[PDB]
């Protein structure tokens, strides 16, 4: 040590320097978290995570292309009637009809026309239906091909009910309203009102059809709604004037205005055709929900935000765009924290931005704020962390988004254009309790009425007040659903999020956006509800009545069965009690269905009959695959479906080897059925769903790369050497003889070898300018592939340890899949074939891009590395060392063998091969297809070359895994690698019809 | 995808398919994606459960349609399966690298039988039945054992 | 908070609004928990609330009146919380 | 290049994949010289790839896909390839020899 | 310097120990002032003071 | 690629810390991401390089050259070109020979 020091203090080696710099870092790193632990102190956990940004201008998807969606929606409500799944008597046939007239455009009418004109109306009643709607439906697009899209809500208005069955269980259920079944009635019931709120011809649900034709139909309003206000009646939705005294006040000639809008919107729809709207907190279940889907059904262009951006989110809103979006309306979904002081800024110059800086280039019509979070059982004394965010997002935010809004607009100079800002006030200020700050956030924006008067954004920004009344079914008031039948008895209303949406839009319409410009509006949608005395009493008290009614029910109905059951024993019970049947998986082969000859001889025309020599009609009597999906069964099921039947989820369960069978004795007991394969617990078919189904989600498909699957390949650490001049003589290292020449053999003058006397081993001393290579790693931005189902197994299928062993990967997907292929030919024995051919006549033609990529990586890699290497790897490599294989394992035939070599054309050149491989006469029978593997190497390739989709790209835009395989897309950005084999068995059909195999297909 | 879907639309121009009959689109690579050499034949087997099913499968990541295609007015891009009162005949087209372009027509397999007589037909019937017995009964054992 | 119209509306004003509003009710929530902890339910004390004729009337005042106007909930929240033993509200409608 | 070269950070052009696969030299003679857009099927079958290339043909041309068609066979020699020959047994010992 | 590296083998002194914790302690740092900065960028400044 | 002295790597663990070598920031963040622990990189102030130190227990390889037994091949004749039949050079840089 103290020689050390020496050295050190002759050097200026100052030793304790980096300890030195340690101690001044640890005593920052103890100032920095005292700063923000004590933030955390102050503004609470709640609220401190609360503020994390979520906006990105990547993450922004685009909806648009409701030109492909009218057709879509065109075909679904054709087959949809053809099939019965809608009659003439829905509204859903009416709905429909309205969303394909907004996207009425000359490509969409041919389209309709084919179809239609198309129907063979003599092969069923559904048919006739189908050509009669179609043929309005075509009428109704040739008027409508000019004309604004419109919002026009057909739906059945629905009343709360409630009902305490005998047992004392309450079921909350919205019910059709025996007097309102349209959207008119119903704004003849709002301009009504009530007794409380007294101061001192159609087609629908019977000829959907018949609805149908009148939809274009402009209908004239002699009389208004309005007019029959009575006198000293306040509608249930009205508007109110500020008079002179500073009070709001019902208003009947801007009531009259706003029941008239609402009047004309029930008959005759209205358009937001170039209006560009704003709209936060237009979740699944809320209000701003259902405005989304009039706007989007009147042409808007609408930003909407979330908080939860996920795929199950952008695919809500995918959906909600390709049924509503009308003609010129675009839908943009943008995750957005509205709790977010630079969520609310980067949204707001986003939306601004010129599509050149990659904004929108938009300005916006309207703002509808309506992002909230439910504070409950928050009274004054729990004010804390989480009241604070919810009162920055309901408010704070809100005013931080206009005033963003305004100074978008004043730094372009637009000051002919405002924003008209709908702000969803509430009755409820402080009358319920227990809400956290809501009352405070929603009281606080009713300053805002002021404030367009007093300050300089007016002609920015106009302020549309709507006090929104009891909505049913949304984040904030579901809570309260169970009670609202007896609030509508006090003679009060209610609303759907429907009706409630119909009310907010109603306050877009261009009489509505004049009148905010001329100063603010304030729109009571409350229903009546304010003339209820003492609401959270009245409230409290009906919850009472329900909730003793449902326990008391409950108490009286289990101690009544107790007392029978004392008095009158088991016996009267046993013979009352009865037996369920869970179902067990039956997994089908799922063989063409085959009619009878009368049905199957009207497809073809007469002539066909002997006109064919069907030695030379090739057949599909077979089909199988392996891939990231499973089987064929598998991989239809999830591809038709989206979802596994019970058969598909036994069968991933056992392709994965989450399952296995077991017949025997299990813990004492015979038990017959299937086991968990890691605990050997028995597993009821009905159960594998839950036991199972979300580990066989995650580990199917297109996912991130599993390196278990890849001799642990980790695409985040890829392991690459790099060369390096030895600068200074190594420590030597003992080696054998043979080896240790080897070393001098490379190295010659750079290395020194010395035997070891005593053991005979060398010492091995590399040299000051000898070569090394030093491992690196290297991050590589290509994470995801579709792999075949973690699990999968080819002993599960019964290949050998031997063949396993031997063979390179790709063998056994295509091994698995040509047993699979006959199976589905119904050829359990291949030999079978030659009951009916020569061995001369039955060919493999099947291929594949690259072969036995894992044999090339042993001879190019693991061989230059001196690992051990099976001495026959190259043949494992070869492209037709599969199909040789196959012959080897299972067919033994003497029949041509022409393996293609197509890359991404692999499988179809097989089919053009075995084809004319059979037509020449050479065979009769032909297994066609292709495989090809995954690995590390062709992905770092395709990577290179540009032609795979960048992961960390995907990742910026916020796709996950699912989604990053997006054909024909705006964004779509490359391929996704996946792995796996698919086999044909293809013959003559004279061949077919003999052997009775079944027939999938005529190539 | 844009060259695909040009390719098949100039075909169905070509060939005089009728205006407003476009093609139904199926891009089984949004769920799989891209096996390299088995692409075809997955597709084949999709073509072949399509044929004997009615059922067209959507592009569920079909979130919004490239602009650019609207233009091919004989193709439609579906999101969500069709279920239909049938189909007769499947497309299977296939672009590798190196210019390797294919294409397969597959044909639903009822329009062979209207090649036979009654009794060659019900004869194929009845072994096709117990063949896809027989079938059955080797795929359970295989499964379990 | 002077000539702060809504588009300044920044930190400063969100301080402004958590002095004027948001630590009232904390301050009047810790008084009532204080009380109810050591259960006096018969002595509650009187909160002179400063409140504002001025909501959003004067302008460039920043969040002051929505903290003024905030306030007013607090009339009703007295009658549907379990406070009012506790607390009793007297606001004050303030002049010039 | 992509199996070896790639590992050791040697210069290898991105595209080398492409240039690997057994249907680019027919690809390249499309590309080069002939133009063609007619039937494309290239063979792998080891050392009987030039006769199952003359099958093809003769069957494309039969077929009536083609009227003329190229065919034949091509293999390079390289170190590892000539290595596995070896473990395999399948050359000639150059020593014993 | 090559004395002084035998040497502090023979002891089993790790000369780079004392930099290396220094290097960890500078991210710990650098993630903390991104936190506080993040935080007075959603508050401001007049706020968090 | 000479068969008398083929070019193989051995893994070693190196039982002493190597001499410190320099190398680019990146490259030696990829030797760091890759050996964990048994490395030490630190920044050089001076020129903004790195000193790479990998330490005791670190894996390396180390070239070693084995005597193949297949020494003779039919081979195109010494002097072959493709230029010589008029390929130009960019077609010769792009294909595999
Ligand atoms: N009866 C009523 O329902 C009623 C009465 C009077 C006034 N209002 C008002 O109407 C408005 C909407 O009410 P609602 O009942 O429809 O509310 P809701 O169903 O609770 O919807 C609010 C939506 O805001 C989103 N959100 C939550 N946190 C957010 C965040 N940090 N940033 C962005 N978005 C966020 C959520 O959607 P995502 O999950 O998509 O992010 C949530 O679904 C509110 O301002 C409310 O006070 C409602």
């Amino acid at each position: 040590r103290q020689q050390l020091q020496v050295l050190a203090r002759y050097l200026k080696m100052d030793l304790d320097n980096g300890e030195r710099k340690f101690l001044k870092e640890k005593d920052t790193v103890a100032e920095l978290q005292a700063q923000l632990d004590y933030l955390n102190a102050e503004l609470g956990e709640f609220f401190v995570n609360g503020v994390a940004t979520s906006f990105s201008r990547k993450k922004a998807r685009t909806f648009d292309s409701s030109w492909n969606w009218a057709k879509q929606s065109l075909l679904s409500l054709y087959f949809e009637i053809i099939h019965g799944v809608l009659k003439n008597v829905d509204r859903e046939v009416v709905s429909e009809a309205i969303n394909i007239m907004n996207r009425s455009n000359d490509a969409l009418i041919k389209f309709m026309e084919y179809h239609i004109s198309n129907t063979d109306e003599t092969k069923g009643e559904n048919y006739q239906l189908v050509k009669t709607l179609g043929e309005q439906l075509i009428e109704n697009c040739k008027q409508v091909l000019d004309v604004d899209p419109v919002y026009k809500d057909v739906a059945k208005p629905t009343g709360p009910k409630t009902a305490i069955d005998k047992n004392g269980n309450i079921t909350y259920s919205e019910e059709p309203r025996e007097k309102v079944r349209k959207l008119s009635q119903y704004v003849q019931e709002m301009a009504l009102g009530g007794p409380i709120t007294k101061e001192s011809e159609d087609a629908l649900d019977k000829d959907s059809t018949k609805e149908v034709a009148s939809l274009p139909n402009k209908s004239t309003i002699s009389k208004t709604v309005s007019s029959t206000i009575p006198r000293e009646t306040i509608p249930f939705l009205h508007l109110r004037k500020k008079t002179p005294a500073g009070d709001w006040k019902y208003d009947r000639q801007l009531s009259s205005l706003f029941l008239d809008g609402l009047e004309k919107a029930a008959f005759n729809g209205v358009t937001f055709k170039d209006k560009y709207v704003l709209i936060t907190g237009a979740g699944k279940g809320s209000i701003g929900a259902e405005v989304l889907q009039g706007l989007l059904q009147g042409g808007a262009k609408v930003v909407v935000t979330t908080s939860r951006f996920s795929k199950q989110v952008t695919d809500y809103y995918q959906s909600i765009y390709a049924k509503y979006g009308a003609k010129g309306s675009t839908l943009i979904v943008v995750p957005f924290n509205q709790g977010s002081k630079q969520d609310v800024e980067a949204l707001i110059e986003f939306i601004y931005d010129t599509e050149k800086n990659g904004g929108l280039g938009w300005d916006l019509d309207a703002i509808i704020p309506f992002a909230a979070i439910p504070e409950q059982g928050i009274e004054l004394e729990h004010i804390d962390s989480k009241s604070e965010f919810a009162h920055r997002i309901m408010l704070t935010n809100i005013l931080r988004m206009m005033g963003c809004v305004k100074k978008q607009k004043s730094a372009r100079g637009i000051e002919t254009r405002p924003a008209q800002v709908i702000l969803p006030m509430s009755p409820n200020h402080g009358t319920f309790g227990g809400d956290g700050m809501y009352s405070e956030s929603k009281l606080s924006l009713e300053t805002l009425f002021n404030r367009w008067h007093s300050e300089s954004w007016a002609n920015q920004l106009t302020v549309c007040g709507a006090i929104i009344g009891w909505t049913r079914g949304t984040g904030l008031m579901s809570a309260n659903n169970i009670i609202a039948e007896g609030i509508e008895k006090m003679g009060v209303r209610t609303f759907s999020q429907k009706e409630m949406a119909f009310n907010l839009l109603g306050l877009l319409t261009p009489e509505v956006v004049e009148l905010c410009q001329k100063s603010p509006v304030m729109a009571d949608l409350n229903g009546g509800l304010q003339f209820v005395p003492e609401l959270k009493e009245f409230t409290a008290k009906l919850r009472k009545e329900l909730v003793e009614t449902s326990e008391v029910r409950k108490a009286v109905s289990i101690e009544t069965a107790l007392e029978h059951k004392v008095v009158n024993g088991n016996s009267a019970d046993a013979a009352y009690a009865q037996v369920e049947i869970q179902p067990r998986a039956n997994i089908q082969l799922d063989f063409p269905e085959l009619k009878p000859y009368k049905q199957v001889k009207q497809i073809a025309p007469a002539e066909l009959e002997g006109l064919l020599d069907l030695e030379r009609v090739i057949v599909v009597t077979g089909f199988a695959e392996v891939g990231p999906w499973g089987s064929a069964r598998t991989r239809w099921e999830m591809e038709a479906f989206g979802e596994f039947s019970l058969e598909g989820c036994v069968e991933m369960a056992w392709i994965m080897g989450f399952i296995s069978y077991h017949n025997g004795n299990l813990k004492g007991r015979p038990y017959t059925g299937w086991v968990d394969s890691k605990t050997k617990e028995p597993v009821d078919d009905k159960d594998v769903k839950a036991k199972y189904e979300t580990s066989i989600l995650e580990h199917s498909g297109i996912r991130l790369i599993e390196p278990e699957l890849f001799n642990g390949y980790n695409p985040e650490k890829k392991e690459m050497i790099q060369e390096v001049i030895v600068e200074e003589d190594l420590e030597p290292f003992e080696a054998s003889k043979e080896t240790a020449e080897q070393f001098k053999h490379q190295h010659g003058d750079k290395v020194d070898i010395f035997e070891i006397p005593e053991t005979g081993e060398y010492s091995v001393k590399l040299l000051k300018g000898a070569t090394l290579y030093i491992p690196k790693a290297l991050r590589f931005d290509r994470l995801v592939a579709g792999q075949i189902p973690t699990g999968w197994n080819a002993k599960t299928y019964g290949i050998s340890d031997d063949i396993i062993s031997q063979v390179d990967p790709i063998t056994l997907f295509v091994l698995v899949s040509v047993v699979e292929a006959f199976i589905a030919s119904g050829i359990t024995d291949p030999y079978e074939m030659y009951k009916y051919v020569h061995v001369s006549e039955v060919g493999n033609c099947s291929g594949s891009g690259m072969g036995g990529v894992s044999a090339l990586r042993g001879m190019f890699k693991d061989r230059f590395k001196d690992e051990p290497v099976q001495n026959d790897i190259l043949q494992e490599s070869f492209i037709n060392t599969m199909s040789a294989w196959v012959n080897m394992l299972l067919i033994s035939s003497s029949g041509p063998i022409k393996t293609p070599v197509g890359a991404c054309a692999t499988s179809v050149e097989s089919v053009d091969i075995g084809v004319e491989t059979i037509l020449s006469g050479k065979a009769r029978i032909c297994i066609v297809g292709g495989y090809d593997d995954f690995q590390e190497e062709g992905s770092f390739e395709f990577g290179n070359m540009k032609a795979t989709s960048n992961t960390l790209e995907e990742f910026e835009h916020g796709r996950t895994p699912a989604e990053m395989s997006r054909p024909a897309t705006t964004t779509r950005n490359g391929f996704m690698e996946a792995q796996g084999a698919g086999i044909q068995i293809i013959m003559q059909a004279d061949l077919a019809l003999k052997m009775g195999v079944p027939i999938y297909g005529i190539v | 995808d844009k060259n695909e879907s040009a390719t098949i639309n100039e075909m169905m121009k070509h060939l005089g398919r009728s205006e407003g009959n476009p093609v139904i689109g199926v891009f089984q690579k949004f769920l799989t994606g891209h096996p390299k050499g088995a692409a075809g034949a997955w597709m084949m087997n999709g073509a072949l459960q399509i044929l004997n099913s009615g059922i067209i499968p959507g592009n569920r990541n079909a979130d919004n349609v490239d602009k650019i295609l609207e233009q091919f007015e004989y193709v439609l891009y579906p999101s969500k399966t069709l279920k239909t009162d049938g189909v007769r005949a499947v497309s299977i087209t296939s672009f590798g690298f190196g210019q390797k372009g294919g294409q397969a027509i597959v044909v639903h397999p009822d329009y062979l039988y209207g090649a036979i007589t009654e009794d060659r037909y019900n004869e194929y019937v009845a072994k096709v039945s117990a063949r896809e017995k027989s079938a059955y009964k080797f795929f359970h054992n295989g499964m379990i054992y």
